[PDB]
């Protein structure tokens, strides 16, 4: 029936997120602080936009 | 510390109804202060919050 098997992993460390939180509490969004210019300025101005 | 429902009985206390609208101070199952309550009707909370 063409099904797969499928496993990802990564490893974990301890950094720092920008989290988006909506209207019901449930996260939508987020950035790593430390992966790009552009992340580093959305946590700079805390700011998704 | 002051939150959770690992808790002392040295000083015990009756339960109280929760007062709204009027300045208090308040005990909620650990977390103090003063402030006033206001009844809501809310529906963003699971059942592990
Ligand atoms: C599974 O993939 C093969 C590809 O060779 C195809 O011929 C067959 O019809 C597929 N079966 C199903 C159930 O999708
Ligand atoms: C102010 O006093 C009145 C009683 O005269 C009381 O009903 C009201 O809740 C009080 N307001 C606050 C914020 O405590």
């Amino acid at each position: 029936d063409n099904e797969t098997l499928e496993y990802w992993v990564t490893p974990l460390s301890r950094r720092q997120y920008l989290l988006n939180f909506d209207e019901h509490g449930v996260i939508t969004n987020a950035v790593d602080c430390s992966s790009s210019f552009l992340s580093e300025i959305q946590c700079k101005t805390q700011s998704f936009a | 510390i002051n939150s959770g429902t690992t808790c002392s009985n040295d000083l015990l206390y009756s339960n109280t109804e929760v007062s709204t609208g009027v300045c208090v101070n308040y005990d909620l199952y650990g977390i103090t202060g003063q402030g006033i309550f206001k009844e809501v009707s809310a529906a963003y909370y699971n059942n592990w919050q």
